[PDB]
């Protein structure tokens, strides 16, 4: 098609780039290229782009982005699209400053001399740890190897360049090392209404062990990851996002705080943001 | 005004209730005092005239604040009375009539009429076969035996609805009824039926121009 | 001869049809008397044949009513007594029988003292102006409370058991002695639990895991007590101890006619709805704080040692 | 003036601040038959409430709104007075009579608050009759949306949550839960519902009859046996009577117990409620604010020996049946409203959004 | 004084066509258990010490079946007296034979041999004795009813009865059956007979556990035209008087027709007749002991459930049964020694002993009696009966009302194969 290969090469373009940002870029250029001047026909092309892009990629982050920014642009007839492209550009700018804001709000929560415990590789956790070490903070790091795709080794390699002691641990050894970790920081792949996070398979184990040892469980995520889902148990999550599952759900009961570009939030506040945004 | 009370003065072997026999206070004085005791600042009374107008003249001497005593024809009854006074009533009716020497705390029958939004509520105390349900409040079956050419009538449908019916034989009604406005509508629209006391039995509580309004429930109170 | 046979039968059918005798202490007394009469009125010379016939008749009893575990566990007690006597005399036939009889006699005389023992022990567990909660009816627990009431003032909250509201007569019995008693529906257990100090309840059977089989709804009360961290006390004599384990068994709950739960007069819906009336229910040992017995208080984590002290491990299957 | 109802029976010490009333001893036996102090419709509704003929929260609120329509319709402004203040002043004795017949529910409180707000918002310059029927139309619109449209929206939101071949546990009578299950079965879902009931009201038979009439497979058991059936249950659905500012669920007495046992059994708990039943009030227990029904209802008719027959003749005997209880917000997972699915943490946020803020 | 009873083991009203023709009605297994066994269990549980089993039709079979039963063991506390005669053809004949031979002495339990009940009538019996002691033994019978609803399946329109009683003395003043009647009549002088409150009751299910004085037998011999109980009641109430006892918390019903059979079976499986439940094994048998699982699944011994076979609710499986895989059994009783094929859907079907069902069969609300057989791809509509070693061929779908047997004049089929005529 036209969006499949552009998304693929955007992944190739910037190996240091997220997937939701690539998705919003692809949908922006898709809407800017075809020149769809129709009140109702524009939405058809939009949802076609969204369904195609989360058919190629099974991320909840991509679908959440899609939904929220398609509503944002639709919330903006000839002048409609003329102002909608403006609002899309400024949305892209805000989403770009997202991760820097996230690092520079949450790097102050890591008391130095502590021990970070992290799940598989995530760009937001890496950014906040870079911000912390740039502020002259020394700490030890344990990383889960992320057995399905060995992203723990990748996280350890990326964090070793930051001049910090990183000790990638086994997937099932968090229960052993949880008493040696002062806190847990994990980058959510998607945030459900109640405050839970639909992250990699072992994040739920992380949170359960944290509640078993009262250890703080911190989560960092961009606000374009706020998805309007409410799973009651593991099976209640959409099966498309699970594909041996790949991504499981963690209740807000197990999360202490969320560090988003909208400031530090109680797991209770994300639902407030979502119902203010009205899906 | 919730209720617009009315007292009939026409009888319906021993005693002409309208005029003559008075132990201590005129025969209608007891109904009038019962009414005025519980509110009822306005009262409508129907005056006989087959007496050659010897009733209304002496019933305005009871020192009551204000009452309405409407004259009657040369000869009529109680359903005739209600049809005559229909144009001057606009709300629910509380029908009494002259021969009422009673103790009744009518709060009970009026509460029965209110709570269950009854089409009709009645008062009785121990040849009229009256059958009530287990609670004894709702009127299931009622029939005299002067009416009853055949042995005894009871529908299978009402027994399927209400399985057990408690029956009584020696029940005497106090003629104290609380009529809806639409029951008086039905009465006026059908001059067929006279003798209100006999009009209570064509209640047709069960589904058959006859329902001027849904249910037409009826209720009973049995005194101490 | 045939007197023994017809009495054994009578007892079997009484256990099968209804509850006779009502009190399970009287049931223990009756079954012990019957076991004595069996061991006396049979032509047994070796202890093995006696143990075998005892096991057979105990199997018949257990098949009569599985939910009534007192009979079975006391049969196991008699078997352990026989084993102990045989070990004493072998580690001797008439002396064997008479020694078994005097062992049964001491078991019986200590059987009627468990009530008084628990009643005496009751005082050191209740303080003034305390709020007790109990569910259903239990002779042991009401004796406990009315013995503590002679020297202490306290409040008892009795949760009636639906459908069999035995808790009402328990509340009346407690009020007889001036024990300020509040009666409530079992639905209000968690609502009132926040203002309760202790939970004291009887039981029908204590399992080897420490869990106990008690009247339905008591598991919810135990969960509420655990949520509010209030101590849950079980005043159960040592003849309700059953060596069987929770899920190695069969026929745990006793289901009675659903007429108790939903009446016949409801009509046609009774052909479309499935009604269930479990009398007993399972309470795991994690929700019990302390067991009170005729010997003294014990944690649920010692009931297995009490088993080892009462029942031979090869007789747990009968 | 309306006399005060005598508090029947012996109250539990912890509930001495709440009133306890008897169903037999009503309140209208000291009132004029052609009632003048209290409007006929209002005394009618109070008598219906006291006898227990109107039970459901939605039913109570709707009956209240209809009685209020009948009142304002028959209301006439006295000379040299304005409707705005006179009507809201005259409505207070009626509300006091109601709360004396039976304590007001959260839905009733919110409805009366909204009605007073609308009445005070009626223009001074406006005439009488169009103001009256404007109030009537506003009440019609309010009840219409907040009841039927809220019910339809919540039914759709719950239908997109119920899956095929799952066991749902319900407690007591609730119009919203019954409608949700009926609509889910009609739409195509194939499930079975376990109905849990409790003494003495036995209101579960209502939803049981409703489900059987709708054809849904149903099972029935009383609340003590809930621990036995929850292993089979896939989900717990409940109907809230009130949702407080802290997210706690103020509903029938057996709701918090069921939520606790379900949490113990890893069964997610869902509560269905509308926004008009949200209350800025808050409580932490069933003791600060509750309602005590007639204790004579506890007496069980076990054939020939009613044990609690003469319970008043026993000095140290107390009877108590609580009508409400509170579930802490951490024992509940979902709250399904017009706005969709929300956590109990987000109840006060919805309150703010519905405060025209 | 001791308590006797009369057990009419022959339902003289010829109803079960042709199920009675093969074995007597009282021997029909309700749930792997004969009805007479249920009646004997009830009689020995309520406290009867001596019964009189009057068997007329197929008397040899009934006697042979009862002699091996528990109630004929020397250790049994309930003594039975099987009585033999091809002459009497009615309940009235049985009772006049009783008074001629002078069996009963006082307050004997009159009951048929096809009653399922658990009522403890000690209360009713002492009420009857008190009434007879106070009022000069003029009360001759106490009819025992159960509180019901007009909508309950166990109240069939054939046996539906309406009574007019005295709410004070509970004496029965009027009694009749409402079979096919949209109109009920109650004579005037009912109110003259008892002046302190007449009450009409239609919620009463007739348990047929009438406990009667010997005067009842004297009357039955004083009126030769009296044939059955209903006629006796009608003839006595129009002219000694009859009284009543109403039960609320105990079950009772007689299996008159197939509808009553199905209703009572469904009630028994769902423990409405506790303690008379399949798990209890009230009869001291070896092949009739089951393990009551959840949802009233009485999974017996060696039933050999298939892979994925589903037992939804209220399912009884006789021992020695064999069930294929991917089956769906719901609210159905399966007799002992039955083979079920694969993908078989059974709904409210009472498969008796020896029934063999091939794969793909869809049976709903049917009744396959002993040794019945159905071939592959066979569908049965509700209220269809197969009887005594009859075979239904493949690719056949029976209509709703279809009785198949080996008796031509008594079925829609004959000795030929069920494949085609
Ligand atoms: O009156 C009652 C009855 O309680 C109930 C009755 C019925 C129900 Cl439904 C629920 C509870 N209970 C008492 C129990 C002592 C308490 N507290 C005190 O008397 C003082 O408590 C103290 C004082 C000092 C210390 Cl260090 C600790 C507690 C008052 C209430």
């Amino acid at each position: 098609k036209e969006l499949i290969e552009y998304f693929k090469s955007q992944m190739k373009e910037d190996p240091d780039m997220a997937s939701a940002v690539a998705a919003i870029r692809t949908l922006l250029e898709f809407l800017k290229r075809d020149k769809g001047e129709t009140i109702q026909g524009l939405r058809a092309n939009l949802t076609s782009a969204i369904e195609t892009l989360c058919g190629v990629d099974s991320s909840v982050a991509v679908s959440s982005g899609g939904e929220l920014f398609l509503r944002f642009i639709s919330l903006a007839y000839s002048k409609c699209k003329k102002i909608m492209i403006e609002r899309g550009e400024l949305f892209l700018r805000r989403i770009s400053l997202s991760r820097n804001k996230i690092a520079d709000l949450c790097h102050t929560f890591i008391k130095d001399g502590a021990t970070i415990l992290t799940h598989a590789y995530s760009r937001v956790v890496l950014r906040v740890l870079e911000a912390a070490v740039a502020a002259k903070k020394r700490f030890s790091v344990y990383v889960t190897e992320s057995q399905p795709d060995l992203s723990g080794k990748k996280m350890a390699k990326a964090l070793c360049h930051l001049n910090v002691p990183v000790t990638v641990v086994l997937d099932a050894a968090v229960g052993y090392i949880m008493e040696k970790a002062d806190l847990v920081i994990v980058g959510a792949e998607g945030v459900v209404e109640n405050g839970g996070i639909i992250n990699k398979i072992g994040t739920n184990q992380m949170a359960v062990c944290a509640k078993a040892q009262n250890k703080p469980f911190y989560v960092v995520a961009e606000s374009f990851k706020f998805v309007r889902l409410f799973p009651l148990n593991q099976q209640d999550v959409p099966d498309k996002f699970k594909y041996h599952p790949w991504v499981d759900y963690t209740a807000p009961s197990l999360i202490t705080l969320l560090f988003t570009d909208l400031g530090v939030l109680t797991p209770s506040a994300v639902s407030d943001e979502l119902i203010k945004l009205y899906l | 005004m919730e209720f617009q009370a009315v007292v009939m003065a026409v009888g319906g072997s021993s005693i002409p209730k309208p005029l003559l026999p008075v132990g201590n206070k005129p025969l209608i004085w007891y109904p009038l005092n019962l009414l005025e005791r519980v509110g009822f600042e306005e009262v409508i009374v129907v005056t006989t005239r087959d007496v050659q107008k010897a009733l209304c003249a002496e019933f305005k001497m009871k020192m009551k604040p204000d009452i309405v005593c409407i004259p009657d024809d040369a000869d009529m009854g109680t359903a005739d009375s209600l049809r005559y006074i229909y144009p001057k009533l606009k709300t629910d009716v509380l029908v009494l009539s002259c021969d009422l020497i009673t103790d009744v705390a009518l709060h009970e029958v009026v509460d029965l009429f209110r709570a269950y939004d009854a089409s009709l509520a009645m008062l009785m105390r121990k040849r009229d076969f009256i059958g009530v349900d287990s609670t004894g409040k709702r009127l299931l079956f009622m029939a005299n035996e002067a009416d009853l050419d055949e042995e005894l009538v009871i529908k299978g449908s009402i027994l399927q609805k209400h399985p057990r019916i408690r029956f009584h034989t020696g029940l005497v009604d106090a003629h104290l009824y609380c009529l809806k406005k639409y029951i008086v509508d039905f009465l006026m629209e059908n001059g067929s039926i006279t003798s209100i006391r006999s009009e209570l039995i064509p209640y047709l509580v069960r589904k058959q121009s006859a329902s001027s309004q849904s249910q037409v429930r009826c209720y009973v109170h049995i005194m101490k | 001869g045939s007197e023994l046979s017809e009495r054994i039968e009578s007892f079997v059918e009484t256990l099968k049809r209804g509850g006779g005798p009502r009190s399970s202490e009287e049931m223990a007394r009756e079954t012990l008397g019957l076991l004595r009469q069996i061991i006396t009125d049979h032509r047994w010379s070796n202890a093995g044949e006696l143990m075998e016939l005892i096991r057979r008749e105990g199997r018949r009893m257990t098949a009569a009513q599985p939910s009534e575990t007192t009979v079975g566990n006391m049969v196991r007690r008699v078997l352990k007594i026989i084993r102990e006597e045989y070990g004493r005399l072998h580690g001797h036939y008439a002396q064997l029988q008479s020694n078994i009889i005097e062992a049964i006699n001491e078991l019986l005389v200590e059987l009627e003292g468990t009530m008084e023992n628990i009643a005496a022990q009751a005082l050191e567990h209740i303080h003034s102006n305390e709020v007790i909660m109990t569910i259903g009816f239990s002779r042991t627990v009401e004796a406990f409370l009315k013995e503590a009431a002679r020297k202490r003032k306290f409040h008892v909250i009795v949760a009636e058991c639906a459908p069999f509201c035995q808790g009402h007569e328990m509340a009346v019995n407690l009020s007889k002695a001036g024990i300020e008693t509040t009666v409530m529906t079992d639905a209000a257990i968690f609502a009132v639990m926040s203002r309760v100090n202790k939970v004291i309840i009887g039981t029908k059977t204590i399992l080897a895991n420490g869990a106990l089989r008690a009247v339905t709804g008591t598991h919810t009360l135990a969960l509420a007590a655990k949520h509010h961290s209030t101590p849950l006390i079980v005043c159960a004599p040592m003849f309700k101890l059953s060596p069987q384990f929770p899920n190695e068994e069969d026929s745990f709950h006793k289901f009675v006619a659903p007429e108790e739960v939903l009446p016949f007069t409801e009509g046609d819906i009774l052909e479309k709805v499935s009604v269930h009336c479990p009398v007993f229910d399972y309470v795991p040992p994690e929700l019990i704080t302390l067991f009170i017995s005729n010997i003294g208080g014990n944690a649920p984590s010692y009931i297995y040692r009490l088993m080892s002290e009462l029942y031979h491990p090869d007789d747990h299957v009968l | 003036q309306v006399p005060t109802r005598k508090d029947y029976g012996s109250k539990v010490s912890l509930f001495s601040h709440l009133p306890q009333y008897s169903r037999q001893n009503s309140l209208t036996q000291f009132m004029s038959i052609p009632s003048s102090v209290i409007h006929p419709a209002m005394v009618r509704l109070g008598l219906q409430y006291s006898q227990g003929l109107v039970s459901g929260s939605n039913a109570r609120c709707i009956a209240l709104l209809r009685a209020l329509q009948q009142v304002i319709q028959d209301y006439t402004t006295p000379p040299n007075e304005e409707l705005s203040r006179d009507l809201v002043n005259k409505l207070k004795p009626y509300m006091s009579f109601l709360t004396q017949c039976r304590p007001l529910s959260a839905s009733m409180h919110n409805a009366i608050k909204f009605l007073n707000k609308e009445i005070t918002s009626v223009g001074s310059s406006k005439r009488e009759e169009e103001a009256k029927s404007e109030l009537r139309a506003a009440i019609d619109r309010y009840v219409q949306e907040k009841i039927v449209l809220a019910a339809q929206a919540i039914s759709r939101f719950a239908y997109q949550k119920i899956s095929n071949g799952d066991v749902i546990l319900v407690y007591g009578c609730s119009s919203l839960v019954s409608r949700i299950l009926q609509e889910a079965w009609t739409e195509g879902r194939r499930f079975r519902v376990v109905v849990v009931d409790s003494r003495p009201w036995l209101e579960g038979r209502h939803t049981l009859r409703s489900l059987v009439h709708a054809g849904v497979p149903a099972s029935y058991l009383l609340i003590p046996a809930a621990s036995y059936v929850l292993p089979e249950v896939s989900k717990v659905l409940l109907g809230a009577h009130a949702l407080l500012a802290n997210g706690s669920v103020m509903s029938r007495v057996g709701t918090a117990q069921l939520a606790l046992v379900a949490r113990a059994h890893n069964v997610p708990v869902l509560v269905c409620c509308e926004t008009y039943k949200f209350c800025e009030r808050v409580q932490t227990d069933a003791f600060v604010s509750n309602e005590l029904d007639d204790p004579d209802d506890l007496q069980c008719k076990r054939g020939e020996h009613v044990a609690l027959a003469n319970w008043q003749n026993h000095a140290s005997l107390r009877l108590l049946n609580l009508v409400y209880d509170v579930t802490p917000p951490e024992l509940v997972d979902l709250v399904i409203t017009e706005l969709g699915m929300i956590p109990c943490s987000s109840v006060p946020v919805v309150l703010r959004v519905k405060s025209s803020d | 004084p001791p308590l006797q009873a009369v057990l009419v083991a022959d339902s003289f009203d010829r109803r079960f066509f042709p199920i009675s023709k093969d074995q007597p009605r009282v021997l029909l297994p309700l749930a792997n258990v004969a009805l007479i066994d249920y009646t004997l269990e009830f009689l020995t549980a309520t406290g009867v010490q001596e019964t009189f089993v009057f068997c007329c039709w197929k008397a040899a079979q009934i006697k042979e079946h009862l002699l091996k039963s528990k109630w004929c063991r020397p250790t049994s506390l309930n003594v039975v007296r099987i009585i033999t005669s091809e002459l009497y053809r009615s309940l009235g004949d049985v009772l006049r034979d009783v008074d001629a031979k002078a069996l009963v002495r006082s307050d004997f339990l009159l009951v048929y041999g096809d009653v399922i009940s658990n009522i403890n009538i000690t209360r009713a019996l002492e009420e009857h004795r008190l009434r007879r002691k106070l009022e000069k033994n003029v009360s001759v019978m106490t009819m025992i009813f159960k509180e019901s609803s007009p909508s309950h399946p166990t109240r069939c329109h054939e046996d539906n009865v309406v009574v007019a009683v005295d709410s004070t003395t509970n004496r029965v003043l009027h009694f009749q059956k409402t079979q096919g009647l949209r109109r009920f009549a109650f004579p005037l002088s009912l109110f003259q007979g008892s002046s302190d409150g007449v009450e009409v009751r239609y919620d009463l299910l007739d348990c047929h556990i009438s406990i009667c004085s010997p005067q009842v037998a004297q009357l039955f011999t004083d009126n030769f035209d009296y044939q059955t109980r209903d006629d006796f009641v009608r003839g006595l109430l129009v002219n000694n008087q009859i009284h009543m006892h109403v039960t609320a918390k105990e079950y009772g019903a007689r299996v008159s027709n197939l509808h009553m059979y199905s209703a009572v079976c469904a009630d028994v499986i769902r423990r409405w007749v506790y303690p008379l439940t399949p798990e209890a094994n009230f009869t001291d048998s070896t092949t009739q002991s089951c393990t009551h699982s959840r949802h009233n699944i009485y999974r017996g011994p060696e039933v050999s459930l298939g892979h994925g076979s589903i037992l939804e609710e209220n399912v009884l499986l006789g021992s020695g049964t064999v069930i294929g895989s991917n089956c769906f059994i719901t609210n159905s009783v399966i007799g002992p020694g039955c083979h079920i094929g694969d993908n078989v859907v059974l709904d409210q079907t009472y498969l008796w002993q020896g029934v063999r069902v091939a794969a793909g069969a869809q049976i709903h609300q049917s009744l396959l009696c002993d040794n019945a057989e159905v071939k592959e791809r066979v569908t049965l509509k509700p209220r269809s009966v197969l009887t005594s070693q009859v075979v239904v061929g493949p690719n056949i779908t029976l209509p709703e009302g279809s009785v198949i047997s080996l008796h031509p004049p008594d079925a829609e089929e004959d000795e030929d194969d069920g494949e085609f005529s």
